[PDB]
């Protein structure tokens, strides 16, 4: 009855969303052609939150897909679940961006943005009582970062009080996979720190660390990595999707965990992760989850929070569990480690339980932690940005087609203040 | 006697109400199957052309 | 009933039908989709619970004159 | 003909009410159809449901409840639970979108749109009542519809009704454990609107219920089934003088005469003395004098305040079961001779007792056993002053660094209500300091 | 309404606990569900409908010997909440027993004892035993002594201590805790007497043919001692004397109280074929010093104060003929100022018989008590063999490292020497 409109952006955005609708479908129990055939009706009583209905029970996912290169937009139409998105919603670009961000923002970004707005207001009129919007992109490319920043800039004209999340792919600290990446990344955050009410941070090499150490998978392709993050983005939007004992939807997660409106850069992780060796071995009780989420090793953004302090943390608990057990086992993470928790907030943790687990497991949980560790991330790009601006490296691909050099220096001041904002609240 | 006789038409009206909702569900599913047969015919004629 | 017996994420193949736990006071419950508030109104009646005399609380004579007028 | 409407607000209000309306149906013969069972009953002659039910022309009964939420999911389970046929289908008033832990949203922006619907529906149960006594707010302090939306009932239920004795049952946020980090903003700003507007205000923290479960009983690891089953016993024992006859009938009016010294001092505590496991219940005698000195302990008081700090102001006792009116007047002989339990200087008598006949039931699958004697002891202590001094030190660490306020400003709420509400509870906190000072 | 509380501290104490509570469980026949198949109302307390609970505590600071108690037969005969266990073992350490570990459960033990204090209306004595040999015995019992005394003051608290032998022992730095306990038993207990019982090694095979015993075969006779002391209170007699009436006659000088004697017919079935037992003849057998249960000798000592416990077919004729005929002979040296030297208690019901013990079925039995100066030589021998280790300072660091000083070590010995200077003149 209250629902979320999914909307993707870029080749990385499309490839994430093809494995996000791949994992929400048969947890609701949906065949590859769109007819509900699941077991119990409890998943059916609020199927409308992420799905939409048509003639004869043929269900339609309501996601709005945009990409500029049509050679990878057809890759998800040929996938196993490619035949459930209605093909009116595919908004293809006739030519690619070229990984310069302002092409995605000014020259060939503004050409398609009339059409992408045409399908959402057609869809949002058909919505009953809309709650939020959901976005996936990478920062590293003009197809994903440039397009999304133009969408979120003037979606705040029409839908101001709708609660927006964006699930970014921040560039990895060791190897960033584009040469002229940090011009795009530093210019993206200025449209991020004022518009988006929440934003997440998924380091690409921190997921590589998980398959390095925890799962120790032999041969992980992007199908495996997209599945590891798609479970995390299902755990957030769940307490409005099932009943629970102490529920918490997107508004209750937002107003209860950011302290100040330009301080909202998050850091997620998903709790039960086990290799094939240790799965025969592993304990399964409620303090075994507090090992996983509060391990800095199991954290899908790169920076370890031993270098900084948490402000507020979140922990939603999908499962049928004792309430006291969670509450007892949350102070005992605060007490033995009280040097990583700040002092002008009495209690830090946020509690939420939902009865229905992921399909088969006993319990599962998701951690979202607002940290000052991320200034050690944001100090890196700002130094990385200055090394290519002062000597004017790769300048003319942005100056001659878009804005002048002031927008870079303005984006420095939008970036330098935030790193000083984190540090002032660190002590 | 009167306090007894209220419960019988209570039970009778709930019984007939359940019956008419079952009839409505039956005619709706017959509609749905008729539509599905039409769309199968549509797929067939498109493939023949 | 598996996504992939070893998908990029978790998977499990089982019969939800058997994934159910019955109640002596009630019936079996799809454990796969076990009701978190299942216990809510999930019991079997026992006059054993009934305590001693039904001696209850009521005041008809009250209305007898109260419901009616007076002197 | 003594009706008593119970109105529940919020996720704490609903899930207490599910445990509350489990017990009320089970005391009488209401099965979840609402029809009492037919055993070829010639007489009938029971009018004990009339406080909490209304009899229809058919065999059904309807409760008096007004379940209210802005969150649709937890009110959706009572809609399709086993109590689907019991509640009248309009009494389960839902919202349209959740409040999400903001007092400003819960009281100004998203809580104001629903409330024009509920206050019509309270009239539809007010006119059916004949001799209505007073309401029962069940609410919380953490979230927006518990902290802010209940702040808006009290400013309009007072001017619309007036002389009806409203009672409440809050869940105070704990001094050490917590669920939310924004809740000390909610818990100061809710006092200023419930200091003036709640007649008597019982208040129970969820730490001693979290403690007495792991310690008195032989159980560990409880959930909110086991907390709200315990609170649901207290609400039945207070009201039970209206339902079943006894030696001394203490109705809902006579509590607030014998328990409140001054109109700004109306925050008593609550206990329940023979809480015990059924494996444990048959080992020990539960006598009349074994359930009072084991009720004045500091370890079994339901709020995390130690009553050896302040001095007692007024005490009230509510016995239940097979209790003679003799041995309640010899249990007092053991209490008042001790030096540990100090009463305030200007209150020599300091007690109010009550007896009722019908012994408590047990719910099937319930932790606390059946007994013969049971008592709920409502006392008014000075030592509740330290349950706020532990709170406002977690409010200045908020406000002096001015964190989490940028949410609250743009809703329709100005900054002036912060520094006003802090000094308002600081006015209340000084008033407890002066009544404990001995007058010579 | 004449309550007494009993205590089984120590590995030797729970090997009493088998025996002392087997004889308490056959004085009145007690089923292990607490329902019998009002003399029991010292120990027990009837519940709501039909169960009885003994208010007796096995107080040990390791869970192992407590879980051996629970895996014994009498699972629900002993209610497990009264019995004190500790999560971390004290292991001889008075510091860990007293200060650090015990302070977190001291409020629990005091909650328990003030919970059964409502049943404790007419209490005649808190009987305590303890060994000195570890933190099972010394420290936590000591802290209970001080805290119960500052909680009531008046109530009867008594103690019949256990003491280390000169020849053999379990731990051998144990004289530290023995000196400390001799200093701290003088404060807050009405009484402290003789379950020091090294000589039960001698008695259990000297008299009853059971070579290769355990502590349990000894501790049958320690339980039989307990029966003779408190049975006059528990059952009606001709000239019965209770425990408050004991305390108002037993103690000449208020810091000077330590006797020595036995239960007299410690006799098996093999001698019980032939020995025609008489009250006179069994006390004739008893007055010989070599069958004591305190390793000392009052034959060469001064028979100062006395007491006598009689059970069964006892006649005032028999007891008074025995008193006269042994008062004649100076083979027992009598004492200077005190002329007579006997006091009597009489019990109708003869003592019950427990299988698996040393003894046998008796028509009647006698005892004695003989409070002498024969503990002066034993404390002189403990003075002779304590200073060897306090010359060169053994094991002090383990005590010191958790919350104590060398000051208590340097005070307790001089207080014990003060008690010896009390003892040397009389």
């Amino acid at each position: 009855m209250r629902e979320i409109v999914h909307l993707q952006a870029g080749q990385c955005g499309n490839q994430i969303g093809a494995k996000f609708w791949e994992v929400i479908s048969d947890e609701h129990g949906i065949d590859p052609t769109g007819t509900y055939h699941g077991d119990s009706d409890l998943q059916l009583e609020r199927i409308n939150v992420y799905y939409n209905e048509a003639t004869g029970g043929k269900y339609v996912p309501r996601a709005v897909l945009v990409d500029l290169e049509p050679g990878t937009m057809d890759s998800v139409r040929s996938g196993p679940f490619g035949q459930i998105f209605r093909p009116d919603n595919f908004v293809f670009g006739q030519s690619g961006a070229g990984n310069n961000w302002a092409k995605g923002h000014y020259t060939e970004g503004a050409e398609l943005v009339d059409s992408v707005l045409d399908v959402v207001r057609k869809e949002a009129e058909s919505c009953d009582c809309l709650q939020g919007f959901q976005l996936t992109h990478s920062l590293g490319g003009g197809t994903g970062s440039g397009m999304g920043t133009l969408l979120i800039s003037k979606i705040r004209e029409e839908y101001p009080d709708r609660i927006m999340n964006t699930f970014s792919v921040v560039p990895s600290p060791k190897v960033s996979d584009t040469v002229v990446e940090p011009y795009n990344a530093t210019l993206s955050v200025h449209q991020l720190v004022e518009n988006t009410d929440e934003t997440y941070c998924i380091d690409n090499e921190a997921l590589y660390d998980i398959c390095f150490r925890t799962l120790k998978l032999t041969t992980p392709t992007y199908g495996d990595l997209n599945h590891l993050v798609s479970a995390t983005m299902s755990g957030v939007t769940t307490c409005l999707r099932f009943p629970g004992q102490l529920n918490a939807d997107l508004r209750k997660l937002a107003v209860n965990m950011v302290p100040f409106p330009r301080l909202h850069f998050f850091m997620p992780g998903f709790a039960p992760l086990t290799s094939r060796g240790s799965q025969q071995y592993r304990a399964l009780t409620v303090p075994e989850l507090t090992q996983q989420m509060f391990d800095a090793k199991n954290m899908m953004a790169a920076c370890d929070p031993r270098h900084g302090r948490y402000l507020t943390v979140a922990a939603v608990f999908r499962g049928r569990m004792s309430m006291k057990e969670v509450d007892e086992q949350m102070l005992n993470v605060q007490n033995k480690n009280s040097s990583y928790f700040v002092e002008w907030i009495p209690n830090n943790v946020k509690t939420a339980v939902c009865d229905i687990p992921p399909r088969g497991l006993k319990m599962s949980a998701t951690f979202i932690g607002n940290s000052t560790a991320i200034q050690e991330l944001f100090k890196r790009i700002s130094e990385q940005f200055t090394a290519m601006f002062r000597r004017k490296a790769f300048l003319h691909w942005y100056t001659g087609e878009g804005m002048d050099e002031m927008e870079f220096t303005e984006a420095e001041s939008n970036m330098n203040d935030l790193v000083s904002e984190y540090q002032q609240y660190q002590d | 006697r009167r306090q007894r006789e209220m419960k019988q038409d209570f039970e009778d009206q709930m019984a007939l109400k359940e019956l008419i909702l079952q009839a409505a569900k039956e005619e709706e599913e017959t509609f749905k199957k008729a539509m599905l047969a039409k769309f199968a015919e549509d797929d067939r004629i498109e493939l023949m052309n | 009933p598996a996504l992939c017996v070893n998908p990029g994420n978790p998977v499990f193949s089982c019969m939800l039908d058997p994934k159910t736990l019955h109640t002596a006071t009630s019936l079996s419950k799809a454990q796969m989709i076990m009701y978190k508030t299942s216990a809510s109104q999930y019991g079997a009646f026992s006059p054993r619970p009934f305590f001693f005399p039904c001696k209850f609380l009521p005041q008809e004579q009250a209305f007898t004159e109260h419901l009616k007028t007076t002197g | 003909m003594r009706e008593c409407i119970s109105i529940h607000v919020g996720q704490a209000g609903v899930q207490i009410g599910n445990a509350c309306w489990e017990l009320y149906c089970l005391e009488h013969g209401i099965q979840p159809d609402g029809q009492m069972p037919s055993d070829k009953t010639i007489g009938g002659g029971d009018d004990s449901f009339n406080t909490f039910f209304s009899e229809t022309g058919a065999g059904k009964h309807v409760p008096r409840a007004v379940f209210v939420d802005l969150e649709p999911t937890v009110i959706d389970e009572v809609r399709t639970g086993t109590y689907r046929q019991l509640f009248h289908p309009e009494q389960l008033i839902t919202g349209k979108e959740d409040a999400a832990n903001n007092y400003a949203r819960g009281h100004y922006t998203i809580g104001k749109e629903i409330i024009d619907l509920v206050l019509d529906r309270i009239r539809k149960l007010a006119d059916q009542c004949t001799g209505l006594q007073g309401f029962l707010v069940f609410h919380s302090f953490g979230g927006g519809t518990g902290s802010g939306f209940t702040s808006l009932l009290m400013e309009r239920l007072s001017v619309d009704y007036g002389k009806k004795s409203k009672l409440e049952f809050s869940i105070y946020p704990a001094p050490q454990v917590s669920t939310a980090v924004v809740e000390p903003y909610n818990s100061i700003l809710t006092t200023h609107t419930t200091l003036e507007h709640s007649d008597c205000a019982f208040m129970v923290d969820n730490e001693a219920i979290y403690d007495i479960c792991r310690r008195n009983l032989d159980i560990e690891r409880p959930t909110y089934t086991n907390l709200n089953r315990l609170i649901g016993q207290i609400v039945s024992s207070i009201t039970a003088s209206l339902r079943f006859d006894g030696a001394l009938n203490v109705d809902l009016t006579e509590f607030q005469t014998n328990l409140v010294p001054y109109p700004r001092i109306h925050f008593p505590l609550a206990t329940y003395a023979p809480v015990i496991s059924a494996e444990k219940a048959y080992h020990e005698q539960l006598s009349v004098a074994e359930i009072t000195n084991a009720c004045f302990e500091p370890a079994n008081q339901m709020v995390k305040c130690d009553p050896r700090h302040g001095k007692y102001m007024a005490c009230c006792l509510l016995y239940r079961g097979d209790v003679v009116p003799k041995d309640v007047n010899a249990a007092i002989a053991t209490i008042k001779t001790k030096r540990t339990i100090q009463f305030v200087d200007w209150c020599p008598t300091g007690f109010k007792v009550g007896i009722n006949y019908q012994p408590p039931t047990v719910v099937p699958g319930g932790d606390l056993a059946k007994v013969q004697r049971a008592v709920c002891m409502l006392s008014n202590t000075t030592a509740i002053a330290e349950a706020w001094a532990r709170l406002d030190h977690k409010f200045d660490l908020m406000y002096a660094k001015r964190a989490f306020v940028h949410w609250y400003v743009g809703e329709g709420m100005e900054e002036g209500e912060f520094s006003e509400a802090r000094e308002d509870m600081a006015a209340l906190e000084k008033d407890y300091e002066e009544v404990g000072v001995d007058s010579v």
